[PDB]
């Protein structure tokens, strides 16, 4: 329906398109992110459409840089372009300033694109709609391990433990407890895998999901292979 | 009419263990006259631990200083108040110098600052941006005077005498004063008064030193 | 009601309904209170509280230059669009005239930048209100911008959700601000701000930002670390 | 129906409804009044404060456009700011291209022309503000008014705002042939206090400007101690 | 700037905007044209809105160049656009080929604007049907373009209000071996038969192309035939 | 400037001097001519130091982007074509750079030379620079495929040392890099005069 | 120019234009591509042999690159305009890098175009879902599938076109890992024919091996369709 | 304004593009034209409107390029149009420009399948951008090339094209379909092909004793090459025979018309 435009305001003040695009997020796969003094952890459920897909092609966890990972939810068609944008901006920040970009700067550079929607072209070409995707960036820079979140609004927010996608409501319930500030990375592993176990219709299998971890001292991104996830489930 | 001009002057830095001594002569000369003897537009402070000292054309360095200052301010605003490091500033300046490659800046630059482990390092650029990190270095019309002198008292090559102890702030300051008093007596365009900047960890201090006014 | 479909449509009563809706976006943002003294201006913003172990942190206070600063309320995804522009313009001005842009000129710039977006079809008004805080030759200035494009030079103001109580407090002490000193200014601002929070919530270092800008003082933000000088001793004494 | 939704639609009787709705929004704004006193012009506007913490000098509606011409925008303040900026771009050109101060009537013509280029297109909305241009060029004192319709007209004494009829009935009885600005700054200022209702808005204040020979033919704000107290 | 299309297909497959435009292009004054082995004759009817219209200045037979004429029936203000572009395309041809443009190319060029407006963005179709006539290297021609963009190579036609009867009369009084003056006479005669009063030298306007050129008839020349029919 | 790299059974060997002369004055004796693009490619700097540094840094950004997107390391044949296109686009803007990209992709080792006019050749023996004419002489007469890694490194070091000794535009510190299937390692880095009393003793 | 937003969010968070394109896909001709051990095969529905189409052959599996073949499902004209873009991209890639485009990069570029369509002004999404098969320059057969939504994904035996879920969920429980070259041609027919009419002249098959892709001729296809129908009728006699 | 946007290029709830369906239903009322692809030529036989007593023909010199229904696109490509007449001319000019630019670039006659694709991409382009109505016209291209000999393609007002051996578009085209697929064999000469055409044409507009004012025929075959001036490019091999598209007058159709109605009465006498 096209009665109200792409830029109209609702009587409650929130733009219609961004209010609808946030609703499309709860239709996607869930995802997590836990920040800890040792590192940050990103867990997600691939939610394959069939048993035939080679699952390593629908990786919900994309590497943006050797120290910056990003997990998404919603419609994974757009999130790929946000990730290419973050990769280009991070490589530029390494080419110009000769040092790893800061995670908050990557999130800023992502929202800077995600806001540029409208209809009247004129000078610059715009997006005809917001991205129906809520990213989740995690990384390790000098400010320690950091987890940032992004909405289709263009609004970036630093967190400590967040959940996006469908089963995020009960995920925040599991969050309010079972999470102190100074946990161990293994504790984060157990907690995240438990959450995934709790809020998914499928059965948690080492090939079903995907987990990535970024450790502080190493300072590198370390995507887990199914066997390592099996090692976590066996605990 | 050519859009270029050389306003003489010279600068020279020596990096130590936990400090850097930067020095620039305060003298500005035009075509054939002498504009000023109190020119302080050589050494420009970017961040509390980083400076850029440039020679050559004066308008070009007054322009490049503002471009670098605004790039530093953008970096500070995007990174939540994180003042950039010397390494980042030096790479940024090389990138900036090469963008104006076809109508270049007529400056020869040095980005003098402190590294992360505390050690001090200097950088040196060409007109187009060939950076090279090093421990001392002079630029300007008085380069070929001061450089071989420092080469001989710091590197201590060609002397069969065990290496002396590591030079401190006062000793390095005195050595650089020697170099400038010697270069003010054989170069016609150099020296009315030099300004020294001692960059340490607990801030920076500043001193002046007076030369011959001929 | 079919006269709110566009920003370029006048209701039979001469009303722009899209802008009256955009004002509801400001009337639902996080509360902020600004207080202007004789030589200092103090902004106090109420950020989001931690959920018993976890701290969500979002930037509401911005620094625009050495002497300026702004606290936004409403949709932040517009506050950044405006802060980038204000920073760019204060830099373009400090590059030409090598001195800080006067507030009486920056407020007009913000007003025009807003108005340019409420007169075409393919646009929409910024659903964000600003609290500008500055100091220049003429002394401290505290403005407040709305979505419609207006700018108001205030003596003391407050905006955001349930900011009416903050204003009801401020409209008793706003006559003595030209004499209260810095600590007294920040205390008035915090007392006015804590009068807009929920019932069982009180002010503490976890959910408050304090920005200050004055004569010999560049714009300094204050978060948890040094907010305690103004925040650790603080009671909402009725 | 839909015949009153865009500016490019003539009604069945040849009326552009959107501009009538625009003028309806000016009919509800703060009061303004102005007098062309054969040796100068005096504009005086009512500022209705919604808040008693507002610094004096905020929301001033009288803006200088050249040395000698000024604009008082009765109506929507943001749109008046756009018109003031356009008049400033028009007055600086004649001072730049043509080395001469812009004549008052030409400025009024240009401001009207610009206000009317917004009531022809389907993608714009008419300005919600009526301008009062007070100029004193080498052609004598001039007082013009521009409505959101884009129509300009020169007056001897003009009244705008919510209370426009009773405040205009005051200007009929002034002389305007022997009236001097030095007394008009009292007369018009008192007219606004007489017409102003005070059981609706608890906060109001009168701000008046003038351009005559005493101010070196320059549009300035009145000296503070020249407006009667109430 | 309203870049979308106004005319669009309908469930029945009709560009119904074009049907409205072709009805609007048949309400104007009646014009007609006939052919003969020696030349073409165009005859319009200057319906004066009032006695204060200066019948000298209103014109319905437009010269396009030394060899082409035209007349319309519909919205005059629309036909001005097509005449102004047709003269330009007739001069651009003489500029590049140094030869009087043949009629067929002229009609293909101006029938390309009808179609460009029935398929552009934010514009409505034209509402005037032309009657082009003239000479080229391969004889005399009389075409009749339409708002939909089509064109036809008639031999004797009539457009406007009162066309279905004017063409009926033309079916009967036409002859395959007509000389030129016969054509002028029959044009004026079928205009009179449909004329509401009696036509004067300033109530009509004819143009007859003879052997190299169009040459709109003057007032005295047009009179010399009016008082002889 | 003197730069050389030759291919043998065991990998690729790069070797450089470390001096940058501005006409007749020696700017520095520690310029780093081998710009390690990534952990698998080696590019060398010859000609304009600004141009080479900048464009090889751009190429090291583009190889990293390629790896990020596809998830596989870039190959030498494609990493060398990027630089050839970059250089060929500016063939009429006055660049001055001749570089050598040497890598070990999934097709064994490859060594390309990319010029300042877009030239791009693939041979197993290169020596660019102003003292290059002194390397070839000592390089062509000792080079053969089946050299041991130390014997070939010695050939490269003794070949750069003879270019530093006869040429005024080369000298300083001779440095030798080795490119094998696991990556690359800096073999040695020695002063040009301590070599003189090591090759011609007494 | 005309750039009004067409694909906008519905009051439930559903892109009506994308769902409507994915509906126009379901009304097309099927296409079943399976992945074998050392060769990948693709089968297309070849609408009919109407005794009126030119006796000359025209193929329905399009050669996007010397080693990458494509088979679409949906609207035919948009399918051709997408194949042309892909063929231009392969040849630009093997001009900026001297290296033949892998399959995966081509799938990513085509999915990028698909997605850019659903976020541009004045353009509706392409109504095509494609299966892209091929070999890298080191063997490694790859088989990918894109959607009008732009979400590409690598499969092991995929079907597109009408009755999509039926064929997929049938041949997922009858796919053995690591089939032979003559297994695939039997497994491609036996699964595709579960949706097509028994007519043997509306099937067009392609086998694709390392550096060799040849189409299976009429009698070659008959030899296998008879074996397939016999196995199916045997499975039926086993059902009852 | 954006409220009166008809939105031509949108997907309807059932993936159907309404405007393209309406264009198809528009073409159905246009004139029927059929085209049969024989082994030594290809024929296009269509029906043009009833001749008013006052119609004239533009006295065109060299009348072999444009008839009332069939047109020439290049020396070896003819086409026939069905649908909105004045819209077909824009695409016809575009196709002429395309089939001339390829000959400017490559100096070889463009093959039918290349052009048929290059002017169907244009017809599709409007179905996806611009937001304006699509070209509501359908083609029949016939021509000869060294790649596949006599070809014959057919076009939809949606960009898709298909190669046919004998096709028909316009009024009652479902009838001519069932009639052409009824009788067409590979071993059919050109003159027997033409007999098949008119025969099934008269049946589609229901005329016994076919008429010669309401029919238009255009044949595309190879004639022996004509202007071979080998002495002006001694290294240019000119083929011995070149294709020539030719439109039939009254003097040369009447012989083929009297045999068509004679075959009609032949296959009519044997109905009892
Ligand atoms: C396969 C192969 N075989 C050879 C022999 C080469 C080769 O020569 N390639 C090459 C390409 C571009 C260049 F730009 C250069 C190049 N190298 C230089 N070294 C030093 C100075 C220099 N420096 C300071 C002062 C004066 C001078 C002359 C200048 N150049 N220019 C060399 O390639």
């Amino acid at each position: 329906e096209y009665d109200r435009g792409v830029n109209t305001f609702s009587p409650e003040g929130r733009i219609f398109q961004i209010e609808y695009a946030v609703e499309a997020i709860k239709l996607g796969s869930t995802s997590l992110g836990i920040r800890t003094p040792e590192g940050v952890v990103l867990a997600a459920e691939k939610r394959v459409p069939s048993t035939l897909v080679v699952p390593s092609s629908m990786s919900k966890i994309m590497e943006v840089d050797s120290h910056i990972a990003a997990v998404m939810s919603g419609m994974v068609a757009d999130a790929r372009i946000l990730v290419e944008h973050a990769r280009v901006e991070s490589q530029n920040h390494r080419f110009t300033y000769n040092e790893p970009m800061s995670v908050e700067s990557c999130t800023l550079a992502t929202c800077d694109l995600s806001i540029q929607f409208g209809e009247s072209g004129g000078r610059r070409k715009l997006m005809s709609r917001p991205f129906g995707v809520s990213l989740l960036i995690a990384g390790v820079d000098e400010k320690g391990p950091q987890l940032w979140q992004t909405d289709p609004s263009g609004t970036h927010t630093r967190y400590d433990a967040q959940a996006i996608g469908g089963g995020a409501e009960a995920a925040q319930s599991v969050f309010t407890e079972r999470y102190h500030r100074n946990m161990t990375l293994e504790e984060g592993e157990t907690l995240a895998v438990d959450i995934l176990k709790q809020v998914m219709e499928d059965q948690l299998s080492p090939e079903n999901i995907e987990v990535a971890v970024v450790r502080a001292d190493d300072g590198k991104l370390h995507m887990y292979t199914p066997t390592e996830i099996k090692a976590i489930m066996s605990r | 009419w050519s859009p270029y001009q050389d306003n003489g002057g010279t600068t020279a830095a020596i990096a130590g263990k936990d400090f850097v001594i930067l020095a620039g002569d305060t003298r500005l000369n035009g075509d054939f006259c002498l504009h000023s003897r109190h020119d302080q537009s050589k050494i420009f402070q970017l961040t509390p631990y980083t400076y850029m000292a440039s020679n050559g054309m004066q308008a070009d360095r007054l322009q490049l200083q503002q471009m670098l200052k605004y790039r530093v301010k953008w970096y500070k605003y995007n990174n939540g108040g994180k003042v950039p490091s010397t390494k980042a500033i030096a790479q940024l300046m090389s990138t900036m110098l090469y963008h104006r490659r076809f109508f270049p800046y007529y400056t020869f630059n040095m980005v003098v600052g402190l590294d992360e482990e505390g050690h001090g390092v200097c950088y040196s650029y060409d007109a187009v941006g060939s950076t090279e990190p090093f421990l001392y270095g002079t630029r300007g019309s008085a380069a070929s005077f001061v450089e071989p002198l420092l080469d001989c008292l710091i590197n201590r090559q060609h002397m069969t005498s065990q290496a002396p102890p590591e030079m401190t702030k006062e000793e390095t300051l005195a050595m650089l004063k020697n170099a400038f008093t010697g270069a003010a007596e054989r170069d016609i365009y150099t020296g009315d008064s030099v300004s020294f900047f001692i960059i340490t960890k607990d801030g920076v201090q500043q001193e002046s030193f007076e030369l011959r006014k001929d | 009601n079919e006269y709110d479909s566009d920003i370029t449509t006048w209701s039979p009563t001469g009303r722009l309904f899209q802008i009256e809706y955009a004002n509801e976006a400001v009337n639902n943002g996080s509360a902020t209170v600004g207080v202007k003294g004789k030589n200092f201006v103090v902004l106090a913003a109420l950020k989001r509280s931690p959920v018993a172990e976890l701290s969500s942190y979002q930037e509401k206070v911005f620094e625009i230059d050495e002497h300026v600063g702004m606290s936004i309320s409403g949709l932040v995804a517009d506050g950044r669009v405006l802060a980038r522009y204000l920073r760019t313009e204060c830099m373009n001005y400090r590059y030409m005239y090598s001195n800080g842009m006067p507030m009486n000129q920056m407020a007009d710039m913000i007003g025009e930048k807003h108005q340019r977006h409420i007169q075409c079809s393919g646009k929409r008004p910024f659903g964000v209100g600003l609290l500008l805080a500055g100091y220049d030759r003429q002394g401290p200035h505290l403005y407040q911008t709305v979505p419609s494009g207006d700018v108001y030079d205030y003596k003391a103001t407050a905006m955001g959700v349930r900011s009416q109580a903050s204003r009801t407090y401020l409209e008793r002490h706003f006559e003595h601000f030209s004499d209260c000193t810095l600590d007294e200014l920040v205390t008035h601002a915090l007392k006015a701000l804590a009068s807009a929070t929920s019932e069982g919530i009180e002010l503490n270092v976890k959910n408050t930002t304090i920005a200050i800008v004055g004569k010999d003082t560049p714009f300094t933000i204050f978060e948890e670390e040094s907010a305690r000088k103004y925040l650790d001793g603080f009671k909402m004494r009725p | 129906s839909g015949h009153d939704q865009s500016t490019d639609v003539f009604s069945a009787e040849g009326r552009v409804f959107q501009v009538e709705y625009a003028g309806k929004a000016v009919d509800n704004s703060s009061t303004a009044v102005a007098a062309c006193c054969k040796d100068g012009v005096v504009v005086a506007v009512e500022k209705v404060h919604t808040s008693r913490m507002l610094e004096k000098g905020s929301n001033n509606r009288i803006h200088a456009v050249d040395r000698q011409a000024g604009i008082c925008i009765c109506g929507l303040l943001p749109d008046g700011r756009a018109i003031v900026s356009r008049a400033r771009q028009e007055a600086e050109n004649s001072r730049d291209i043509f080395a001469t101060p812009i004549r008052g009537s030409v400025l009024a013509n240009r401001v009207g022309e610009f206000m009317h280029a917004y009531t022809t297109h389907f993608a714009y909305r008419p300005f919600g503000c009526s301008a009062i241009i007070a100029s004193y060029a080498d052609d004598g004192p001039q007082l013009f008014v521009s409505d959101p319709s884009g129509t300009v007209a020169g007056y001897y004494g003009v009244a705008l705002g919510k209370a426009k009829t009773v405040a205009k009935s005051e200007l009929e009885k002034l002389d305007f042939s022997s009236l001097t600005c030095d007394e008009a700054v009292g007369k018009l200022a008192s007219i606004l206090h007489e017409v102003h209702d005070k059981q609706k808005d608890k906060l109001y204040e009168v701000e008046v400007a003038w351009v005559c020979d005493k101010s070196d033919r320059k549009f300035v704000h009145v000296p503070a101690d020249m407006v009667p107290a109430e | 700037e309203a870049f979308y299309g106004l005319t669009t297909f309908s469930p029945s497959g009709k560009l119904i905007q074009i049907e409205y435009a072709t009805t609007a292009a048949g309400k104007g004054t009646t014009a007609l044209g006939v052919k003969a082995t020696d030349g073409v004759v165009i005859a319009a009817k200057k319906k004066a809105p009032s006695t204060l219209v200066d019948a000298s200045s209103i014109q319905k037979v437009f010269v396009l160049d030394e060899h082409v004429g035209c007349t319309y029936s519909g919205m005059g203000p629309d036909c001005r656009v097509l005449i102004d572009s047709a003269r330009k395309n007739c001069q651009q041809y003489k500029l590049m080929y140094n030869e009087p443009i043949p009629i067929s190319q002229l009609v293909r060029k101006i029938s390309a604007i009808y179609q460009e407006f029935t398929q552009s963005g934010g514009v409505r179709p034209f509402g005037c049907s032309l009657l082009v006539a003239g000479v080229d290297a391969n004889g005399y021609h009389l075409y009749q373009v339409d708002p939909s963009g089509t064109f036809w190579a008639w031999k004797a036609t009539a457009i406007g209000t009162g066309s279905p009867d004017a063409k009926a009369f033309l079916e009967k009084r036409y002859t395959v071996d007509m000389e030129l003056e016969d054509a002028v006479h029959t044009a004026l005669l079928t205009l009179k038969e449909g004329f509401d009063g009696q036509m004067t030298s300033e109530n009509t306007q004819v143009g007859r192309v003879v052997e190299n050129r169009f040459e709109i008839l003057s007032v005295d020349q047009l009179r010399d035939y009016l008082d002889q029919i | 400037t003197t730069t050389l790299a030759f291919r043998f059974n065991g990998g690729i060997i790069v070797a450089v001097d470390s001096r940058a002369s501005t006409g007749q004055y020696i700017a520095s004796q520690t310029v780093m001519k081998v710009l390690e693009i990534n952990d698998y490619l080696l590019g060398t700097l010859a000609g304009g130091a600004a141009d080479c540094q900048y464009w090889e840094r751009v190429l090291g950004m583009e190889c990293r982007l390629w790896e990020l997107r596809n998830g596989s390391r870039i190959t030498v044949a494609a990493a060398s074509k990027i630089l050839a296109n970059i250089t060929y686009a500016y063939r009429n803007h006055g660049l001055s750079m001749g570089t050598m990209v040497a890598g070990w992709d999934q097709f064994g080792p490859s060594l390309y030379y990319v010029d300042d006019k877009g030239s791009r050749v693939k041979q197993d023996l290169f020596s660019v620079g102003s003292g290059s004419i002194y390397a070839y002489g000592v390089l062509d007469t000792g080079y053969r495929k089946d050299l041991s890694v130390e014997d070939a490194c010695d050939l490269a070091r003794r070949s750069i040392f003879h270019a530093t000794y006869r040429d005024g535009a080369s000298g300083g510190i001779v440095t030798v890099y080795h490119v094998h299937e696991k990556g690359w390692t800096k073999i040695s880095r020695d002063d040009q005069t301590k070599l003189y009393h090591r090759y011609f003793p007494s | 120019s005309y750039d009004r937003a067409i694909t906008v969010f519905s009051p439930d968070g559903h892109l009506f234009q994308v769902e409507y394109a994915q509906e126009a896909v379901k009304k097309g001709l099927a296409a079943v591509g399976v992945l074998g051990s050392d060769s990948v095969v693709i089968a297309v529905e070849k609408k009919s042999a109407v005794k009126l189409q030119d006796s000359r052959t025209i193929r329905k599996i399009y050669k996007v690159d010397a080693n990458i073949y494509l088979a679409f499902a949906g609207l035919s004209a948009d399918a051709r305009v997408l194949i042309n873009k892909a063929q231009l991209e392969c040849q630009r890639f093997s001009l900026n890098y001297e290296d033949t485009m892998d399959v995966d990069m081509l799938v990513r570029y085509v999915a990028g175009v698909q997605q850019k369509s659903t976020q541009s002004g004045g353009s509706r999404p392409f109504g095509v879902a494609t299966v892209i098969g091929g070999f890298n320059e080191d063997g490694k057969p790859h088989l990918w599938k894109t959607d009008p939504s732009g979400m590409c994904s690598a499969w092991r035996a995929v079907a597109i076109g009408r009755h999509d879920q039926t064929v997929i969920e049938y041949m997922e429980k009858s796919y053995k890992d690591g089939m032979s070259r003559d297994e695939c041609v039997h497994f491609a027919i036996k699964s595709l024919l579960e949706v097509v009419e028994s007519g043997s002249r509306n099937i067009e098959l392609l086998v694709l091996q390392y550096k060799e892709a040849r189409y299976l001729t009429e009698e070659e296809l008959q030899k296998f369709v008879v074996e397939v129908e016999k196995e199916r009728e045997e499975e039926a006699a086993a059902k009852k | 304004s954006h409220r009166y946007d008809s939105r031509t290029t949108t997907f309807s709830p059932e993936g159907r593009l309404y405007q393209v369906e309406y264009a198809v239903e528009a073409i159905q009322q246009a004139g029927t034209v059929i085209g049969v692809c024989t082994k030594d030529g290809v024929v296009l036989a269509g029906e043009k409107m009833v001749p008013h007593p006052l119609f004239d023909s533009e006295s065109m010199q060299d009348k072999n390029t444009s008839g009332e229904k069939m047109y020439k696109i290049a020396e070896h490509i003819g086409c026939s149009v069905a649908g909105v007449t004045s819209d077909a001319y824009a695409l016809l000019n575009y196709a002429r420009l395309s089939a001339l630019r390829h000959q400017y670039t490559f100096q070889e006659p463009m093959a039918i399948e290349d052009l048929c694709r290059i002017l169907c991409d244009e017809k599709q382009l409007y179905t996806q951008y611009g937001g304006v109505r699509p070209y509501g016209v359908s083609f029949l291209l016939v021509g000869w090339d060294r790649y596949y000999g006599y070809q014959l393609y057919s076009t939809e007002p949606s960009g898709d094209y298909s190669a046919w051996s004998a096709y028909a578009i316009g009024q009652n085209d479902q009838v001519a379909h069932a009639l052409l697929k009824k009788d067409w064999h590979e071993s059919m000469t050109l003159e027997d092909g033409m007999l098949l055409a008119l025969r099934v044409l008269g049946k589609t507009m229901d005329t016994a004793k076919i008429d010669l004012d309401r029919v238009e025929v255009a044949v595309m075959r190879k004639v022996p090459a004509s202007n071979i001036d080998q002495l002006l490019d001694p290294f240019k091999h000119h083929p011995k025979t070149t294709p020539r598209f030719q439109i039939l007058t009254r003097s040369e159709l009447k012989p083929h018309a009297e045999r068509a109605d004679q075959a009609r009465e032949a296959e009519e006498k044997a109905e009892a």
